[PDB]
């Protein structure tokens, strides 16, 4: 909603068959009694390049609606995106304590083990002090 | 409502069924791959848990 | 941790219900609503034109391609059994 | 500000080189593949002509209301049940103005009948106007 | 599901960071080592630069059908914009109907005069031919 | 083939140089937005660092019952609802994780406490035997 050169805002926004950038009327006309080109990247072009006039026609422009055909649609996607992304950062730490519950587990059983053992070292050590 | 409804339903019953054999084929085809993704995300488990 | 949609779905979800619906277009203003059930069984014989233009074609056009994709996760669970198994091969000796 | 294509506000918009017609991706792309011929000057197309055009400021969102989706969901159904009878009414109407059109053309075929008849009378009253 | 080198099913695909067209481990890699660059674009890369093919995140994964919303939005987003154009070509139909039928009214009331004096003067020069 | 952030299957794949990873192009652009780098492995990253990738353009058959109706009434319910009841059973999966860190940290303690106390007995007798 800005012009092409000066910034300002166009009430016939100027359009250019090259490198098209909403501009200005006055500063697009002057640009091209300057020079018979655009502002973008020095390329040729015309006086009867721009389609100076608006666009309006049966197209029917409806000053934006709030609840009518695209809005919901777009903030739709926008919040299933949403709702997808925090989902994910969930189901990381899912996976990841799934890893931390896997080497925990692996841990108490086979260290339950290491007394399994130490406890028949033990029982026959003290049994052969009471025997001999 | 109706004059086009009665080929609208008409006509996707003509799919109902070539469509729906099909139909059978994509249900099962990534539903597999749940064991494919349990089994990948269990082959995620066993790679650094040993 | 998103936006207000999650005391959106907060409330949404616990207050288990479902949204009224878009139960407008179906039943017949109500002229409005006929006249557009006739321009939308238009748009689905269109849709139908669109179908049958394909019928089995674009139909196997998508099996084969899901197949070719499907082989490769079990390639990978491959690899996974390979890697395990070796690594228990080592610890056993 | 305005696509001549769809009546909506375009992301991706595309001028030809032989037009000066900014137009919509979606419609510009299906009609230059579907046909070559342009959508309004009808000029013989070729699709590497485009010049993808941008105004980076130009996108405009609406933040409508905090409402809930209890709104949303129905107002798309509305508006989309509104705007069939709308595209109803274009092409009825103007099937209506071509069948006007045969029509009159129709007495006009009728009155350009009628009127060597009576220019034929006319012309006989003065040859007896003669003697 | 292809490949875009050897056209034969990539059974270990690797896509580079670099000009990403999905590729084949078993050619890609000696493509990278043998010229360390993209195939189609050529930007230069290696084996580190080309990235194995992995799964989306621990969250679940699922089919891709019409069914999510995002696909909703997509298809009736397809079916609006549609429509959209489909209200030009009647639109369109319309300019020509209605200015053919303001035209052959113009041609009409062009005739109506000349009928209404064609016809007067029938009965004027008939009734004075006929008062001698 | 997926992506990484939003679980999506995406028609607009774009893969950055700064993490080889296969992204969803919307979250990655607002991820980037939100901190300028990576997600999941976060070296830092500019929007501009990644580069698209050129897709098979993958599509999903319209079904045979596709409408306003179809499309609007009942088909954003299934999705909608089954995100709602996922997200929800994912942070139910989160909590039983906690649960069961909980207790497998008490399982270590237990494990670590009474290993430390056997290894001792078991070499306190055998000391005595080799007295």
């Amino acid at each position: 909603l800005i012009c092409s050169i000066s910034n300002e805002v166009p009430e016939h926004p100027c359009v250019s068959p090259v490198s098209n950038h909403v501009y200005e009327r006055r500063l697009i006309e002057k640009y091209i009694a300057e020079n018979g080109t655009d502002p973008i990247n020095n390329q040729p072009l015309s006086e009867e390049q721009l389609i100076d006039i608006k666009v309006a026609h049966p197209i029917r422009p409806k000053p934006p609606s709030a609840t009518s055909i695209p809005a919901i649609l777009k903030a739709l996607q926008d919040e299933w995106d949403a709702v997808m992304l925090h989902s994910f950062t969930l189901r990381q730490q899912l996976q990841t304590t799934r890893q931390e519950l896997s080497h925990a587990l692996y841990q108490h059983d086979a260290a339950c083990r290491v007394i399994a053992r130490l406890t028949k070292e033990v029982t026959a050590a003290r049994e052969a002090l009471a025997t001999l | 409502m109706t004059t086009e409804a009665k080929r609208a339903a008409k006509m996707e019953k003509k799919m109902k069924i070539l469509l729906g054999g099909y139909q059978s084929r994509a249900m099962g085809l990534m539903k597999q791959l749940n064991d494919l993704w349990d089994q990948i995300e269990q082959a995620h488990l066993e790679l650094r848990t040993f | 941790t998103d936006i207000m949609r999650n005391e959106f779905e907060r409330l949404a979800a616990r207050q288990p219900i479902e949204l009224l619906s878009m139960k407008r277009y179906e039943l017949p203003e109500c002229v409005n609503n006929s006249m557009a059930q006739l321009e939308h069984q238009a748009v689905r014989i269109e849709n139908l034109e669109l179908m049958s233009q394909h019928g089995c074609n674009a139909w196997k056009v998508y099996n084969e391609n899901l197949v070719h994709m499907i082989e490769h996760a079990q390639k990978e669970l491959q690899k996974l059994r390979k890697h395990i198994q070796d690594l228990n091969w080592q610890r056993k000796n």
